[PDB]
C-alpha cells in the first residue's frame, strides 16, 4: 500500500445512496483498525482538485530544526580558590523539553547530528574580549580532562573544534553513531547484566561527552561564559509514532510523572474542565 | 467469517466464534534472521515446535475497579516451557510472538477492553525522581498492573495509545482479540533477560457492568512464539 | 432511546474517536503549547559532573 | 484516538474519556456537544490529530469521528450525531441540529 | 556536498513515500467499502 | 444483506441493522418533471441538496393504549429548513418523499406497527356531518393521532390498508421500515399549503408488551423530500 | 443601439432607454467555482432562478445638499427573498452582481451622480482613533450615507474612486448606470453575514439643480445576484 | 487585450482629418471608460519611435523595496528594579507610512516577505560590546517569552535567527503564509463570528510575531539597543489598485481621517489653495 | 537559487504582460476609433 503523496488527496462528486447490505457509515472499532468511511460515503460531496501540499510535515522537517540541548554558563577567571574555566557535558537531548518531547514521538530514530554552539559573554565595564574555546568530543564513559590546562587537551584523536566569540557559532556534524541500526529513544531495560543497572538508560544511545574550556589564560578580571549547544537531526529515519508526553517531565532518566497541581495536564485530567458534557465552550453569543 | 478463527501452531490450537478480524503489528509477519541482517556468526538453533506453540499464562480476574494489567515479551515467558529453556541456555534470542487474548461474559454484560502492544514501553514511577527499581519492571508470568492507566503509568496516556498495535474486546460484541507481533528491536538479536521488545497491556476503558448474576469474569492470555532462533549457547542462568 | 432489559446496565458508555483524512494538511511549524518547563529536570545539571 | 468527552470536574482519570448515557424519561433528548477546534484545549486536544496540528498553525481537511457503543448486547438504541458548520449559537434541540 | 563523507550532506527532504495503512489497517482482513466490518 | 442498509442525501445519512428491505411505492421511483408533463412555463429552481435531504421531526412515545399517529406530506415540513422557505416562498411545488421510520426495543419487547403512505389520505369525522376543519387536518410538524384506527378514521378499514404502500416493524424483527415515495398527483406540480399528496400512517396493530423493565419506547420519523422543483416564486406566505 | 438595454434574470427584468453602454468590472463575468478552485467539498446548491433575480431596494431622495449613499453586498440583500434565506441557512456563500441605478428627471434638470463598485470598502471613522463599530458598519437594505464623500470615508478620496469599476449618471446624458460584478475576494466562498465583498457608493459629484418645477428625484438601486452558490448547510441565523 | 509591453508605444504621424460621421476628440465619460482619442486624432503628429523603457514602473520594482516597518528602542542593563532586555513585536506593515501607503495602493497583494534586522548600540565611554541577538518567529496569536532567560527561547520548532552585532543584519524571507491566495491589503469585515470584533482586522494577514533578546547576561553598565526591521516583498501578485490616502494616518489599526489643520491634504482641501481658477500659479513673469 | 524552498529566490522582474483596458475600457461593447460613443 506504499506509496508516493505529495498532495491532500482529492475529492470526488458523489451523489444519492439507497443500497441494501451498504453501510459505509458503520465500522468495527475493536478489529483495531481506524473508521475508513469516506467523505464521499458519508455526505453528498463535490469534486474537488485538492493542491494542497505535505511537505512540512515530512518527518525530516518535523524533525529537521536545530534545537537547544545544551546551556552552560560558568565564570571565566583566575580560579585560585565549581566549572574551573571549563566544564563537560554528557551529551543527551533530555535536558530541554521541546526536543524531547519531539524525539519522543516516535520509538526508533537513526539519524546524523549537525551540532552548532553558541557563545556568549558577560563582564562581572571595559570591553568583551574575544576569547577561543576549544570544545573536544570525547566518547560515552572515556577520560575527559580535569583543569583548564591539562595535557589531555592536546587531543591527538579526539575531535577537537577551536573557535572564537566573535566568529558565527562553531558547526560540525556529528554521524548517525549508534551500534545498532537505529538509537532507541525508549528502551523497556537494563543495560547491565546484574540487577542494579539503571532502568530505562541504554548507553549505546548516548553520542557523547563535549569537554569546552576556554583556551586564553584568565585575565585580571572575571567573565561570565555561557555556552549553548544546538542539535538538529538530519538523514532521518523513524519508526513506531508513540502518544505524546502531557504530563510534565520530571527527570531527565526516566519518564516519571506527577502532574500539574491543577487541569490541564494533571494526572488526574489532562484536558481543562468545562461544566458539563453539554456546556459549549466559546459558544457564539 | 471474519468472527470465527482457529490458530494453530506447534501442538497447540485456539479457536474463538466471536473474534474481530485480527491484527498484524504494522502490516507485518515474523520471519527468521535472514543473513544480510545477521551479526552472531555461530549456526541458530531453530527449535520451531518445541518453542513456536501458545503457552497460556495465569489468568486474572476483571473486576469493577480493575486499572488494567500488563506484560512484558519475553520477560513472562523466560522461564515457561522449552521456550524458557533455551532463553536461559542462551545469551541471544529472537522471535515473534502471536497473542491471544480471551474474555467472555454474557448478553447482558458491558465492558471495553483495551488489548495493545506497546513496543519498548518503558515505565515511569510516579511522583518520584527514582527510577523504576529491576523488581517494578520484571514480573514474569505474572505481569502486572497499572498504577495511572490515563497515562499509560509513563506520563503519556492511553487516549493515544492506539497508534500502536491493538484490538479491543467489547464484550457485546467479540470475546477475543489477536495480534502479531513481528520481531521488533534496532538489533537482530537480543539478551533476553535484561530487555523486553514488547508488552502487551490489557486496560478496561469502560468499565465491567451489569445486573445480572454477578459471576467471575477472567481475562486469559495465551502467547506463542514465532520463528525462535538462539546464539550464543552455553550453561543456564 | 436507549433501551435495555431488566438485567442489562441502565447506563452505557461510548468512546469516542477522532482522525485526519487523507486530505488533510498542516502548515506552518511552531513550538508545542502542551509542553514546558521553568526549572532544570531533575539530573540535567548531573550531565556536568 | 480518544476524545476527551467528559472533561468535566467529578470526572477522574479514565472516566473522561467515555460518556455514559442512559435511559431517558424525555423523548429528543440532547445527551452531549464537542467543541471542534483541533489547535485549542478541549475534547480533541490529546489525540493523536490534536496533539500533532499543534505543533503547527494553520491546517485544512476533513476531520471524522467514530462512536463505539459499550453496552451490552441486549441494549439497543438510536442516536443522531450532528456536525453544525460555524455561524451561530450550537443547538440545543433535535430539530435545530438535525438540519 | 563538498566533504569526503556523505553523511555531512545537507538534509534530504525528498521522501514522499507512504503507508499510513500499517497504522490504519493492519488487520489481516482487507475492509471493503461498504460491507459489514463483521 | 437486506437487513441492513444506509440512505445517503445531501448532508444526511441513515443506518440501520435490522431492516426489512425496503418499499418503492408501486414499484416506482422518484424523478424531476419531464418537458413533456409540464405545465408551469417559468423556469423551476432545483435546490437539489438544499432540500433533498432527512428532515427529522419530533418523536411520539409508544404506550400500552397508543391508537396510532400520522403526518401528512408536505404539510408536515413545511415550515423546516430550506424544503419549508421554498414552499412558502414558491407557489407550487413537486417531490418525492424518501421515508424512515424507527423503532427499536428489546427482544423482550413484543409489538407490531402497521407503517403505511396513504395516498390522497382524505379524513373523515366520525358520528357527525360536519367535515374535518381545516384544524383537523393540517397539524404540521407534530402531525395527529388516530381516532378510530380500525377504519382508518374515514369509514373504510385498516385490515386492508396493505392495499397501499407500506412495510411493518414487528419489534422482533426489524426496528425500522423505509418507504420511497414518487410524486403522486393528478397533476404534474400543485400548491403546497392547501393539498397533501401523502399521509405517513404508523398504528400499532398489536399492541407493546413486555415483562422486563418498562423504558419509554419511542417512534420517529424522519423524510426526505427527493427531486424537489419550485415555480412561481414570489413573497413568502 | 447602446442607449437601450433591457437585462433579464430569472422572473425580473428591467430596460432603459437612456443607457450608457455598461460596465463589466475588470472586464470580468461571473461564472460558478470551478472544481480546480474550490476548497468546501460538501455539495454546493445552487438555486439559480430563486436567488439569481432583481432585487430592488427602498429608494432614497436626492437633495440639493446630499452626500451619497452606500450600500454593502452581500449584507444589503442578505434578509431580502431566497437569497436572503440561503444566506441565513448557510455558512458559505459565492455570487457576483448585476447593478442597476436608476435616477430620471427632466430635460431642465442638472446633475452628476458617480456610481462606483469599491472592492473591500472598509471605513474610516472621522476625527477619532475608534475604528467604526458594528452597526456603523452593517446597515442592511437601507444602506448607509457618507459623511465626507469627498476622501470617500476612507481617508483617500473620491478623485480618484473612477480606479474602481464605474458609471457616471449625468441627468442630460443618461438615467441608469449598470455594473456587472464578478465575485470578488481573495477566498473561494466566503461566511456572508460578516464580509462585504463589494460596496455600491452613488456621489453626486455635480449638485441636483434646476429651475423648473421642484419635484422629488429619487435615485432607486436594483441588485441581481448572479451564480449564487451555497455550502456549510446548517439551521437559519 | 492582454499584451506583452516593454517601451512606451510609438507615435505614427497623421494628417488632415474632415471626416463627417467622426469625432474621436468627443467620449462619453459616463460609460466609464476612459477616453480613447489617440494623439494622432487630435493633433497632426510625425512618426516617433519611441524606445523609452517601462521597467521601473513593474509592480515588482514599484514595491521591491526594504522598507522600515518596526524600529525599536529598549535598555540593556540589571532590569532588578518596561522591556527588560528583549520584547515583542507584532507584525504589520501599518506603523510606517511610506510603505503602508504603496501597499495601500491595492487592493489584495501576494508576496513572499524578506526580512532584514539591523542593530545599533549605544552606550548610557568605555566601547560598544558586540552583542548575539536572538530573533525567533511565533505565529500570531501564539505563545511569546516573558523573561530575557525564558526558557521559552529554546525554540524546538519556532525559527530562530542568532546574530551578532557586528555581523551584516541578519536576513531571511518568510514566504507568502496567508490562509488565502492573497492578503487582503484592506477588508471590510469582522473576522469575528459575534459582533464586537475589530472592523478591518482580519488576522489571516498579520504574518506573524518577531521576539528578539539579548542572548547576552546583562553588564555592569546600561546600554540602549534599537532593532530595526526592513521588509521587501517579492515574487509579488497585484490586484485592484485603490485611490491613495490623502488624509494623514492616525492609527495602524484603522482608516480613521481628520486632515491636517490647513491645505494641503486638509479634510476640506486636498489641493492647496491658488487665488481664483484663472490665476496661474508659478507664472512666468 | 542554492536554496531549495523556490520562495527564498531573487525578485521576478520579467511580467511585461500588460492589460490597461480592465481597468480603462472595462464596457461590455468596444468603442470605435471616431465614432460616436453613444
Ligand atoms: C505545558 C501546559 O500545561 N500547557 C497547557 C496550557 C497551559 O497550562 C496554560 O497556558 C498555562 O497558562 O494550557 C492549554 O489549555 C488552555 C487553558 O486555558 C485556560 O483558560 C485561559 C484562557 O484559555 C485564556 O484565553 C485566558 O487568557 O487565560 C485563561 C486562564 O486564566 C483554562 O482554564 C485551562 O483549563 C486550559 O483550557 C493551552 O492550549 O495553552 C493546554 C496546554 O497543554
Amino acid at each position: 500500500v506504499e506509496s508516493i503523496i505529495k498532495t491532500a488527496t482529492d475529492t470526488v462528486k458523489s451523489e444519492i445512496n439507497a443500497e441494501l447490505g451498504v453501510v459505509p457509515s458503520l465500522n468495527a472499532v475493536e478489529t483495531g483498525a481506524t473508521s475508513n468511511t469516506e467523505p464521499e460515503e458519508a455526505i453528498q460531496t463535490r469534486t474537488v482538485i485538492n493542491q494542497h501540499g505535505v511537505s512540512e510535515t515530512l518527518v525530516e522537517n518535523f524533525l529537521g530544526r536545530a534545537a537547544l540541548v545544551s546551556k552552560k554558563s560558568f565564570e571565566y577567571k583566575n580560579h585560585a580558590s565549581t566549572h574551573k574555566n571549563f566544564f563537560k557535558w554528557t551529551i543527551n537531548t533530555k535536558s530541554f523539553v521541546q526536543l524531547r518531547r519531539k524525539l519522543e514521538l516516535f520509538t526508533y530514530l537513526r539519524f546524523d547530528a549537525e551540532i552548532t554552539i553558541l557563545t556568549t559573554v558577560a563582564v562581572n565595564y571595559m570591553g568583551l574580549p574575544d576569547l577561543t574555546l576549544q570544545a573536544m568530543f570525547v566518547p560515552t564513559g572515556a577520560l575527559t580532562p580535569k583543569e583548564q590546562d591539562s595535557f589531555h587537551w592536546q587531543s591527538g584523536s579526539n575531535a577537537s573544534v577551536f573557535f572564537k566569540i566573535s566568529d558565527p557559532p562553531a558547526r560540525m556534524t556529528i554521524p548517525f553513531m549508534c551500534i545498532n541500526s537505529a538509537y532507541s529513544v525508549f528502551y523497556d531495560g537494563f543495560a547491565g547484566f546484574e540487577k542494579n543497572g539503571l532502568y530505562g538508560i541504554n548507553p549505546a544511545d548516548t553520542i557523547g561527552n563535549l569537554c569546552v574550556r576556554i583556551v586564553n589564560e584568565h585575565q585580571p578580571v572575571g567573565f561570565t561564559v555561557t555556552v549553548r549547544v544546538y542539535m538538529k537531526p538530519k538523514h532521518i529515519k523513524a519508526w513506531a509514532p508513540r502518544p505524546p508526553r502531557t504530563m510534565p517531565y520530571m527527570s531527565i532518566a526516566n519518564a516519571n510523572y506527577k502532574g500539574r497541581d491543577t487541569a490541564p495536564n494533571t494526572l488526574n485530567a489532562i484536558i481543562g474542565n468545562r461544566a458539563s458534557v453539554t456546556t459549549m465552550p466559546h459558544n457564539i453569543v | 467469517s471474519d468472527r470465527v478463527l482457529q490458530l494453530k501452531l506447534g501442538n497447540s490450537a485456539i479457536v474463538t466464534q466471536e473474534a474481530a478480524n485480527y491484527c498484524c503489528a504494522y502490516g507485518e509477519w515474523p520471519n527468521y534472521l535472514p543473513d544480510h541482517e545477521a551479526v552472531a556468526i555461530d549456526k541458530p538453533t531453530q527449535p520451531e515446535t518445541s518453542t513456536d506453540r501458545f503457552y497460556t499464562l495465569r489468568s486474572v480476574k476483571w473486576e469493577s475497579n480493575s486499572t488494567g494489567w500488563w506484560w512484558k515479551l519475553p520477560d513472562a515467558l523466560n522461564n515457561i516451557g522449552m521456550f524458557g529453556q533455551n532463553v536461559q541456555y542462551h545469551y541471544l534470542y529472537r522471535s515473534g510472538f502471536l497473542i491471544h487474548v480471551q474474555c467472555n461474559a454474557t448478553k447482558f454484560h458491558q465492558g471495553a477492553l483495551l488489548v495493545v502492544a506497546i513496543p519498548e514501553h518503558q515505565r515511569g514511577a510516579h511522583d518520584t525522581t527514582t527510577s523504576p527499581g529491576f523488581n517494578d519492571i520484571m514480573k514474569g508470568e505474572r505481569g502486572g498492573t497499572f498504577n495511572h492507566p490515563y497515562v499509560l503509568d509513563d506520563g503519556t496516556s492511553i487516549a493515544c495509545a492506539t497508534i500502536f498495535p491493538h484490538q479491543w474486546i467489547n464484550l457485546r460484541t467479540n470475546n477475543s482479540a489477536t495480534i502479531v507481533l513481528p520481531w521488533m528491536n534496532v538489533a537482530p538479536m537480543d539478551f533476553p533477560l535484561r530487555h523486553n521488545q514488547w508488552t502487551l497491556a490489557v486496560i478496561p476503558v469502560v468499565p465491567l457492568g451489569t445486573r445480572t448474576m454477578s459471576s467471575v469474569v477472567p481475562i486469559t492470555v495465551s502467547i506463542a512464539p514465532m520463528c525462535c532462533e538462539f546464539n550464543g549457547l552455553r550453561h543456564a542462568i | 432511546n436507549l433501551i435495555v432489559p431488566s438485567e442489562s446496565s441502565d447506563t452505557c458508555s461510548l468512546i469516542g474517536f477522532i482522525a485526519a483524512k487523507d486530505d488533510f494538511s498542516l502548515r506552518l511549524m511552531r513550538d508545542s503549547p502542551d509542553i514546558g518547563q521553568s526549572n532544570h529536570l531533575h539530573g540535567a545539571e548531573a550531565a556536568y559532573q | 484516538s480518544m476524545m476527551e468527552i467528559n472533561n468535566t470536574d467529578g470526572a477522574n482519570g479514565m472516566e473522561r474519556l467515555r460518556v455514559d448515557i442512559s435511559v431517558q424519561a424525555d423523548l429528543d433528548q440532547l445527551l452531549f456537544n464537542i467543541p471542534l477546534d483541533i489547535q485549542l484545549d478541549g475534547p480533541l486536544r490529546n489525540t493523536l490529530v490534536g496533539n500533532i496540528s499543534r505543533y503547527y498553525t494553520h491546517w485544512s481537511g476533513s476531520l471524522e469521528m467514530t462512536f463505539m457503543f459499550c453496552g451490552s448486547f441486549m441494549a439497543t438504541g438510536k442516536l443522531i450525531l450532528c456536525y453544525t458548520p460555524p455561524g451561530g449559537s450550537c443547538p440545543t434541540t433535535r430539530e435545530t441540529a438535525m438540519l | 556536498n563538498f566533504y569526503k563523507d556523505s553523511y555531512a550532506a545537507s538534509a534530504s527532504k525528498q521522501d514522499f513515500s507512504q503507508d499510513p495503512s500499517k497504522f490504519t489497517e493492519p488487520v489481516v482482513e482487507g475492509l471493503k467499502a461498504g460491507a459489514p466490518v463483521l
